[PDB]
């Protein structure tokens, strides 16, 4: 036998073709539950412990245990049987009991010889007698086969259920072999007839009259192991012999999970404990260790006195030493409900919970972390009362005064030393809970000389009003208790909680003196000297105290004789009541019948005035004068006084108050002194190297036959495309400037889009249609190709038609975002075919005429046909307000300063004005007046408007270019309006001038006067694209196309 | 101090015990309280019940000696008393500050200097006595007559109560009025809010009302204002075609006008004979002249802008070239006439004038097969357009 | 991300009581006709009543330690405590699920108190982060804060969309535009008043102090401190303890 | 040997001797207002002892007391005996206090008691009517917000048909303004079209200063102003295209030379060209003669320097330039 260390636990290793036997009967026994051969100069589990062991640890196997074990050795040597195994030499010392009641047959020797001589001891001590305890369990037959193991277990129940005392020696059993001799003498130590006659039929001298251990586990099927066993808690135990729960926290889940399955098919209890104790030392985890808290919490109920006393409640107290402060209060709230589940008292619990269980929860009541101790405040009130009970119960089994007297002296040096400990959190739970219960472990005299003044000492911590608020929460309990030697004490201190600072101080020693005079715990005369003390605060300004003031009178109307009631408490009720009340005791009536408090405020300003005592003499002056007694109102002796009270006076106090300020003074003067002592770029694929336009028409392309409304460069395909009222979206290469023709959407076509990272562009349709082409003008088969691939319709009743569209590629999503008439803004995932964001338009704005996103699509801009702007955040998709029109009309283009960040330029019908509207500012802060009509003026003279923009950053100016109806081309410079001029007409048209004037901080450019190739009518559009020199793209609203080099 | 005759009375007695009860309905802990009888008139004495025990520490409470103790005890609020002791206290032996029991059914008393068990310098001078009873015999009947003073104002009390009854009603009932009024006064405030509110909102809906029937109005006016524009659009859309019909039956008046002035022929051979000239394919200088102005003049009929515009002369006519990046100023300009030292200035200016002719029939809407007959081209041109 | 655990600051929780929000259940004329003592309640003071919030910690169902109340504060126009609770316990004391009962209560007569609305509210919220911030709970109206697991009465649960985002902004996983922001954070502010006066209940705000002798940008986590053998043995070799328990005794 | 103890101090007595002296008159004036069970000096000694338990049974003090004890509970008794005495007297006030509060008679307070009654359920009722009102209120604001919000709903159906109509309507004006900008441009172009000759188009026979151009192309040349001979030569050139087709459209021709679309003889021949037009007009309709005669074989006009006769003649060729278009 060699006990040694493993990385999991304690291993048994031993030493004496015979390396084959093992492994035979590993392949055997690797299956077994209750059964463990030798896992390879031989090596074996360490279990906890023997059967013998386990019978003499304190922890008695009960007699539910020992059939169990019974039951478990028949079920080992039946799993040997069946899996062809055989020991041939089972003992009491190797039936190896592991700390959880799992019997484990260890360490199968098939080297021991099957049969051995009679005459010759040699072998039996050898082999058979390892403890050299004697005790022989040889098979008769033997002097290898299943009756053989059969007998030796029989021998081993009867040694279990004798408390170890042996059935054979090897005298004894030689006789037996003989038929010599028979043992029932010994037999009659068997607690019960049933194992009497199990070991009996097993034992018979003759093998084959043995049965199975099958055979007897069918037999003894609720004669001795109940049924529960073979149902539940034999495969529920085998869980637990396999060798993933390898820690207690495991088997501790697994069984509060099980816990309700255990309980109501279940007694096999005991069994279950083995297991959780087992783990109750080792839990690793705090959810552990609290969940086997409440396993045994729920168990306790459910197992006896005995068990609990022995095998759970030294558990409970191996966590009350524990680290985690959750689990010392459950271990100590655990073992007070443990120990109140108790109604027996054994012989070794003699005396235990004065010398075991009180010792053990002390250092819980010193223990720092606060919450432990708040847990033995509130838990000291029951393991009191289970020590009184407790050793009560126990001399149904020395001197019992001085026991009673040891308890009582412990149980008060505990409730002294937790109204020492210094929160005040846990005296006041304290007081809350088991003040009151352990006066009667203190008895008067002690308590009046200990708790009383401890108590008493609260008081004096001005700072924490909630500590003075317990203390008189419970001064009730301990005024009850230490009875009429206290009053005499406590009236003076009484008076002090009453006219502290904190007001729900007041309120809670109101009702310390109501509840203390409801248990008549105060001289006669200090009733009166606390009623006419608490007469004030009826008439206090706050509302708690006013309340429980009237709780007390009410009370002392109740508790002292109505004689008494009368005699003193309404002459001093008569101030702060408003009506000749009889009944005080009806709480209704005074209530109903209180003044008004003085109005905090007044109150207030009475208090924070410094040497309020002078305020008081003034005040009890001006009552004399208001009486008689001084025959006028002089101003007082300081002028500072005079001052406040007629600031006060400001506030129009009624005489009534200025009487109430009189009458609260005491307690108006002592709160006072108390607390007197307290990768995206606006740069687009064209960075544009023309930096002026010549106003030169190269194309002429009249292939539209209606107005064309819409042009998109896009130079990812050096294409752009085109669009008019004839439906002919026509894409026309930029190399050749048409390339490709598109009407099959039908209907008038003004409106499209370039996608800024794919090879198809997108288009828009009058029908409220969006569709797309797949575009190939790079490749060059004999014909280039369009790809018609898309299908969009929208009832306009609800969803609209495409205002304006503008492609940007965020990401993964590849968003193609497009107006409605209905003003939704809608994103449309081209890249998913299901759309992001709905930006919904506030239709009172008006019909959004353009809109313009934001580069880094932060922000996008709406300008509605009212003039009316809008913005948004994209980010949220929240809107954002934006400022009007000065003139409320149209806005027909939109755009986004390439500069500046949140700069919002809007071209707007009428007088070719451009406004620049910086969003930030929600103000227009630069300004484009082409028409000569009044500057900035909202009389529109001018018929003509702007709808062509083209913003550039060239060169470090915001190069703009605006078209409109005025058939001209109109070129700005936003930083040097000098170099703004017209590219179109013919040469009788006359030259103008462009000045800048100041208008309002408002800056206005300005434009004054001083065969035809340009558009004979409206020029609605202007794009930019360049392949060697930059050019503009400009439609008519007679269908022709123009680009200008 | 174990002298005789030491004053020593229930007043004295301020504890009771009782230690080793054993009881009659087996082993089980009695809930025991006890009650002492003035030794037997009506007992009255109730200590609070401990719960669970046999051997209870009561908590205790006049100048009499003898006083009978007996014990209640019995659990869940059912109670049996096992006690008799008639006990003069005088009979009593003093066990020393600390309850010490032996018997059975053992009640151990506790006074001023130790507890109770059943066993097994000058005074005050006359004249002092005689001041002391003096004084405490006023204290009894001043005491006395209180008692009777207040009983006295009790009855009174009681019989002012007859009606005093009424009286509380009256002011329970005066409560009442008080409670509801100001129920009903915050209720009326409650009221007032809800009025005005609504009230406002109403006021606030007839105005968006009337605001959306106006709103409407508008609308169907405006779209009948609307569909006379579109009426209106109609009529002057049609009137600018019958304009531009005009325009071109004028147009292909003067163009033909203009085209006979300039012959074109044939011969035998397919040619193209032009006053007289033949004419492969892109005097022979003035017949191209001819039709430079020609193309020009088309160009100034037709409102179309001539590609590259032409400075015109007889047959001298320039062409100019703004479009071509690798032509420098002087450049700009080609011929439509042979030009000394020119002779690829003037073949690609004769290009450039085809390019032209190109325009025209594509502006028109004539697809042109080949750009390299000049004159053939144009011809075409003015047969069919 | 700089975080501390809660186990770890063990100091006394504060809890900032701002201002009871919104309005109270006014109870019909026939609740005071058969309640006289109702009609000395603070409800029937239609000035802001002398309110006090006991905060209550909680964890799966057991009450962590006492009630702390408001020191008293007078009001006239607004329940504006602004006041702060020291709870008795401790962040250490906090478990996973631990959670403040606030129980706002009045007066309703002599010596009995009535609760006016109760919150319910996860100290450790969604991901175990302490409640580090001014909160609006709901205030379930006329009953107590029941802290047991599940909350009866939770504080919290057009908002889903705005609080991610936002969070997403200011702790930098966003883009940042400074105007817009601000603009749209005074929108937002607009929607939370918007949703806080749809409601007829009542709303409290609460806060929780952050300070601490560190440097002041932390987070508070619920946090604690952390084949030879064929049948395992949770107790291999250790004490075999109720025999102690025995011996001790004589 | 101790005899007595101070019963409230637990101290001996050493007895005065003045209660040898007591008689029967004293000390009769002061004697007076389970089952358990339990020789002078010596007569004077145990009288006084026998006295001491009589007055621990007659009073609440136990005799016999120290002078200390004494006199000091003597205070206390003083102090309780001016409490006791106080509070008589406070009790007797109390009484005369009460007694001149009158036997009230219970009728009186019986038709308070109905009155009061009476006033109440009025108040009651009324607050039941306040109850009504705040129904017919909650009523009334609850269906004023439901019409509100449906009057919403009615505006966003009308934006939305306001928004199409406005649309259609700003499209229409621009199409408006198109037509009209196209009606114009087509209304110039026809207008100087008709107007003009195709000739004159051809040759604009217009006066710039001195000089009457063709096409804008100077038709004579004078010392100050540098004409080359391409200058006069095309000008020329467009003078005798403009004669060949007044030729092709009127039918004219000199038939040994007919002056055929050409680039001193030359011009004097193309006068007599004129001559011939003018006389084709004489001989074609009498209504209008030329301005600026014309002589043949003299080559010369008169004003009716070689530049001003050039510049009639084609101010005369206007004349009959405009009257050949006037013709057909
Ligand atoms: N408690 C305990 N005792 C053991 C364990 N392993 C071995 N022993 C002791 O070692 C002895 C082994 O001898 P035994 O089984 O009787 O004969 P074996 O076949 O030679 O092992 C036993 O008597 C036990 O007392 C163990 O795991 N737990
Ligand atoms: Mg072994
Ligand atoms: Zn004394």
């Amino acid at each position: 036998v060699a006990r040694a260390k493993h990385r999991e636990g304690l291993v048994v290793v031993k030493v004496f073709s015979y390396k084959q036997e093992l492994e035979e009967l590993k392949i055997r026994l690797n299956s077994a539950q209750n059964c463990l051969p030798f896992q390879k100069m031989l090596f074996r589990q360490y279990v906890r412990d023997n059967l013998y062991d386990r019978i003499s640890t304190r922890p008695f196997l009960n007699n539910i245990e020992k059939r169990w074990i019974a039951f478990q050795i028949l079920t080992a040597v039946d799993q040997a049987h069946k899996s062809g195994v055989r020991h041939g030499d089972i003992k009491t010392e190797n039936v190896m009991v592991t700390s959880w009641n799992w019997v484990l047959l260890t360490d199968f020797a098939s080297f021991k010889p099957t049969y051995l001589p009679e005459d010759n001891p040699a072998d039996f001590n050898y082999f058979f007698d390892t403890s050299r305890r004697r005790t022989c369990y040889i098979a008769p037959e033997r002097f290898l086969k299943r009756a053989m193991d059969i007998f030796s277990a029989g021998c081993v129940i009867a040694e279990l259920f004798t408390e170890g005392v042996p059935l054979f020696d090897l005298s004894q059993l030689l006789a037996y072999r003989n038929g010599h001799f028979f043992p029932e003498q010994v037999l009659n130590k068997i607690e019960d007839h049933s194992i009497r006659e199990l070991v009996t039929q097993m034992i018979h001298r003759e093998p084959d009259k043995r049965l199975e251990a099958e055979d007897y586990l069918k037999q003894q099927r609720g004669n001795a192991f109940p049924e529960i066993f073979y149902t539940f808690l034999q495969p529920y135990m085998a869980q637990f012999a396999k060798e993933t729960f390898l820690s207690a926290d495991e088997r501790i889940l697994v069984i509060r999970k099980d816990l309700g399955n255990i309980i109501h098919n279940l007694n096999g209890l005991v069994i279950l404990v083995s297991v959780i104790t087992s783990c109750l030392q080792t839990l690793k985890y705090c959810d552990s260790k609290l969940a086997a808290l409440e396993l045994i919490l729920h168990l306790a109920p459910r197992l006896s006195v005995e068990i609990l006393l022995d095998r759970i409640t030294p558990y409970l107290l191996h966590f009350s030493n524990d680290s985690v402060p959750r689990v010392r209060a459950e271990a100590l709230r655990t073992l007070t409900k443990v120990l109140a589940l108790v109604k027996e008292v054994p012989r070794n619990d003699i005396n235990i919970y004065p010398e075991y269980i009180l010792p053990g929860i002390a250092h819980l009541a010193q223990d720092d972390a606060t919450i432990v101790r708040l847990a033995y405040a509130e838990n000291i009130a029951l393991l009191a009362e289970t020590a009184l009970r407790f050793l009560e119960l126990v001399q149904l089994k020395g001197n019992y005064d001085t026991e009673l007297q040891a308890l009582h002296e412990m149980v008060q040096q505990k409730v002294v030393t937790l109204l020492s400990d210094p929160e005040n959190i846990v005296k006041q739970t304290l007081m809350e809970n088991g003040i009151t219960r352990l006066c009667v472990f203190f008895g008067r005299q002690k308590a009046n000389d200990v708790l009383l003044s401890h108590m008493i000492t609260f008081l004096n911590d001005k700072n924490d009003w909630h500590l003075r608020g317990a203390f008189f929460d419970s001064i009730v309990g301990v005024a009850a208790y230490v009875g009429w030697q206290s009053s005499s004490i406590l009236k003076p201190l009484l008076q002090q909680g009453l006219s502290d600072a904190e007001e729900f101080v007041i309120v809670k020693a109101l009702y310390a003196l109501t509840c203390m005079c409801q248990l008549g715990l105060l001289q006669k005369p200090h009733v009166y000297e606390f009623a006419s003390d608490i007469a004030p605060f009826l008439c206090h300004p706050n509302l708690w105290i006013r309340y429980g003031a009237v709780g007390f009178i009410t009370v002392v109307a109740r508790q002292i004789s109505t004689a008494d009631v009368y005699c003193k408490l309404m002459p001093y009720l008569d101030p702060y009541i408003t009506q000749p009340i009889i009944q005080i005791e009806r709480k209704l009536v005074l209530l109903s019948v209180l003044k008004e408090p003085v109005s905090r405020s007044i109150f207030d300003y009475a208090l924070r005035s410094k040497d309020i005592t002078s305020l008081f003499r003034h005040l009890h002056m001006r009552q004399k004068k208001r009486n008689g007694s001084l025959p006028d109102c002089p101003p007082p002796e300081d002028p500072a006084i005079a001052q406040l009270l007629k600031k006060l006076l400001s506030q129009g106090m009624t005489e009534e108050e200025e009487d109430k300020l009189l009458a609260l003074k005491d307690f108006m003067m002592k709160s006072n002194k108390a607390k007197a002592n307290i990768n995206a770029e606006w740069e687009s694929k064209p960075p544009p190297p023309g930096w002026r336009p010549k106003g030169l028409l190269v194309a002429h392309l009249h292939e539209h036959k209606s107005a064309v409304n819409r042009i998109r460069v896009s130079d990812e395909h050096s294409l752009f495309a085109t669009c008019s009222n004839d439906g002919t979206v026509k894409i026309w290469n930029s190399q050749k400037m048409s390339i490709l023709t598109y009407s099959r959407i039908g209907g008038r076509v003004k409106t499209l889009t370039f996608c800024q990272g794919s090879h198809y562009l997108a288009i828009a349709s009058d029908n409220g249609a969006v569709q797309l082409l797949g575009i190939e003008a790079s490749k060059l088969p004999k014909s280039p190709k369009i790809h018609p691939l898309q299908s969009r319709i929208l009832d306009q009743k609800e969803d609209g038609c495409v205002v304006d569209m503008h492609h940007f590629n965020s990401g993964a999503q590849s968003v193609l975002a497009y107006a409605t008439v209905n003003g939704s803004l809608v994103g449309w995932d081209l890249r998913s075919s299901s759309n992001a964001w709905t930006l919904k338009h506030d239709l009172k704005s008006g019909l959004i005429t353009s809109f313009a996103v934001d580069i880094h699509q932060c922000w996008l801009c709406i300008g509605t046909s009212s003039g009316t702007m809008a913005c948004w955040d994209m980010r949220f998709q929240l809107p954002i307000s934006s400022h009007c029109h000065p003139s409320r009309a149209r806005i027909r283009r939109l755009s986004m300063h390439p500069l500046y960040q949140s700069w919002v330029i809007a071209a707007v019908q009428g007088n070719n004005e451009v406004s620049m509207w910086d969003m930030e500012t929600g103000d227009r802060r630069f300004t484009l007046w082409a028409s000569s009509a009044p500057p900035l003026s909202e009389l529109q003279p001018s018929p003509h408007s702007v709808h062509g923009i083209y913003c550039s950053p060239a060169d470090g100016n915001p190069i703009l270019l605006t078209a409109g109806s005025d058939m001209k081309i109109r070129f700005w410079d936003l930083a040097y309006p000098e170099r703004s001029y017209v590219v179109a007409g013919s040469t009788s048209s006359p030259s103008v001038s462009y000045y800048r004037k100041i208008i309002e901080g408002t800056e206005v450019v300005q434009e004054i006067q001083n065969l035809p190739v340009g558009h004979h009518d409206i020029i609605t559009d202007v794009a930019t694209f360049q392949t060697t020199q930059g050019f503009i793209v400009t439609a008519s609203r007679d269908g022709i196309v123009k680009v200008w080099k | 101090v174990e002298l005789p005759s030491q004053q020593r009375r229930l007043r004295h007695l301020r504890n009771i015990a009782a230690r080793n009860i054993v009881n009659r309905n087996g082993h089980q802990l009695l809930d025991t309280y006890f009650t002492l009888h003035l030794c037997i008139y009506k007992e009255f004495y109730r200590s609070e019940v401990i719960k669970n025990s046999l051997n209870p520490t009561w908590r205790s409470l006049t100048s009499v000696s003898c006083f009978v103790v007996k014990i209640w005890g019995g659990k869940e609020n059912i109670y049996q008393l096992l006690i008799e002791w008639k006990v003069c206290l005088d009979g009593l032996k003093y066990l020393g500050q600390q309850i010490h029991a032996r018997n059975q059914n053992e009640i151990i008393f506790g006074l001023n200097d130790g507890y109770y068990g059943a066993p097994f310098r000058n005074s005050y001078d006359v004249f002092s006595l005689l001041r002391l009873h003096r004084a405490q015999c006023a204290i009894k009947q001043t005491q006395v007559t209180v008692q009777k003073i207040g009983k006295e104002i009790e009855e009174k009390l009681r019989l002012t109560s007859t009606s005093n009854e009424l009286k509380k009603k009256s002011e329970c009932l005066q409560l009442k009025i008080l409670v509801l009024q100001n129920e009903l006064e915050r209720q009326k405030k409650a009221l007032g809010r809800e009025v005005a509110l609504l009230h406002k909102q109403q006021i606030a809906l007839q105005d968006k009302g009337s605001a959306f029937s106006a709103e409407h109005l508008k609308l169907q006016l405006q779209k009948e204002s609307l569909n006379e524009l579109r009426k209106e659009c109609t009529a002057k859309r049609e009137l600018f075609l019958k304009t531009n019909a005009q325009l071109t039956i004028r147009c292909r008046q003067l163009l033909s006008e203009l085209s006979y002035i300039y012959p074109i022929d044939l011969n035998e051979h397919k040619d193209y004979f032009v006053c007289g000239v033949k004419l492969p394919n892109s005097s022979i200088a003035v017949a191209l002249g001819y039709t430079a102005h020609l193309v020009s003049m088309i160009s100034f009929f037709l409102q179309v802008p001539l590609r590259y515009p032409i400075i015109h002369k007889g047959s001298r006519s320039t062409i100019k070239d703004n479009i071509n990046d690798k032509l420098t100023e002087k450049e700009r300009e080609f011929p439509l006439y042979p030009k000394g030292g020119e002779k690829l200035q003037f073949d690609y200016g004769v290009y450039l004038l085809n390019k032209n002719i190109a325009q025209l029939r594509y502006q028109h809407g004539l697809g042109t097969p080949d750009l390299r007959q000049t004159l053939p081209n144009l011809k075409n041109f003015m047969e069919h357009g | 991300f700089h975080y501390i655990y809660s186990c770890d600051l063990d100091i006394n929780v504060q809890l900032k009581i701002g201002s009871l929000e919104g309005k109270r259940e006014q109870k019909s004329y026939k609740a005071v006709l058969e309640d006289p003592m109702l009609k000395f309640s603070g409800l029937y003071q239609e000035t802001c009543s002398d309110l006090y919030v006991t905060c209550q910690v909680f964890a799966e169902g057991k009450p962590l330690a006492l009630p702390v109340r408001t020191s008293y504060k007078a009001f006239s126009t607004r329940w504006n405590w602004n006041e702060w609770l020291k709870l008795p316990v401790k962040y250490p004391d906090l478990p996973r699920n631990a959670q403040v009962a606030l129980t706002i209560w009045d007066v309703y007569g002599p010596g009995k108190a009535v609760p006016v609305g109760g919150t319910t509210v996860s100290l450790f919220g969604k991901y175990g982060m302490f409640r580090q911030g001014m909160h609006d709970l709901k205030v379930w109206p006329n009953v107590e804060a029941d802290g047991s697991e599940p909350t009866k009465t939770p504080g919290r649960t057009q908002m889903s969309r705005l609080a991610k985002l936002t969070k997403a902004h200011r702790q930098g996983h966003m883009v940042k535009v400074d105007w817009l922001d601000r603009l749209t954070f005074r929108e937002i502010e607009m929607i939370n008043e918007s949703e806080k006066r749809s409601s007829n209940f009542m709303y409290l705000m609460v806060e929780f102090r952050c300070v601490k002798c560190d440097d002041k940008e932390y987070g508070i986590v619920y946090y604690e401190k952390d084949e030879l053998v064929k049948v395992p043995d949770p107790q291999m070799s250790m004490e075999n303890l109720v025999e102690s328990k025995h011996h001790k005794l004589a | 040997q101790v005899s007595f103890v101070c019963q409230r101090c637990s101290q001996p007595l050493k007895l005065d001797t003045s209660f040898k002296i007591l008689d029967r008159v004293t000390i009769q004036e002061l004697t007076a207002p389970s089952r358990r069970f339990i020789e002078n000096l010596s007569r004077r000694l145990k009288v006084t002892g026998d006295l001491f338990d009589i007055m621990s049974g007659q009073t609440d003090v136990d005799h016999p007391l120290c002078e200390e004890c004494t006199d000091t509970l003597l205070d206390q008794l003083d102090t309780q005996l001016n409490v006791t005495e106080n509070e008589c007297q406070n009790y007797k006030r109390c009484l005369e206090i009460l007694e001149q509060m009158n036997e009230d008679d219970s009728e009186q307070l019986q038709m308070e008691l109905k009155e009061l009654a009476l006033e109440e359920e009025r108040l009651i009722q009324e607050l039941e009517d306040v109850e009504k009102n705040r129904k017919i209120v909650a009523e009334n604001l609850e269906k004023v917000q439901a019409e509100a919000e449906r009057l919403d709903q009615e505006e966003a159906q009308y934006q939305r048909e306001y928004s199409e109509f406005k649309r259609q309507q700003l499209e229409l004006d621009d199409e408006l303004k198109s037509v009209e900008n196209q009606m114009r441009y087509a209304q110039t172009q026809l207008d100087k079209l008709k107007k003009t000759n195709v000739f004159n188009a051809t040759f604009h026979i217009w006066h710039s200063g001195q000089f009457g151009t063709i096409n804008n192309f100077r038709l004579g040349r004078l010392p100050s102003v540098p004409v080359e001979w391409n200058e006069i030569n095309a000008a020329w050139g467009q003078t005798v295209l403009l004669l060949h087709a007044l030729a092709n459209k009127m039918g004219l021709k000199f038939q040994r030379y007919r002056l055929v679309p050409y680039g001193d003889h030359a011009m004097v021949a193309f006068l007599d060209c004129v001559q011939q037009f003018k006389e084709e007009v004489e001989k074609g309709e009498t209504r209008f003669c030329l301005p600026y005669r014309m002589d043949v074989e003299k080559g010369k006009i008169e004003d009716t320097q070689w530049t001003k006769a050039l510049k009639f003649m084609l101010t005369n060729l206007k004349w009959g330039l405009a009257w050949v278009s006037s013709q057909f």
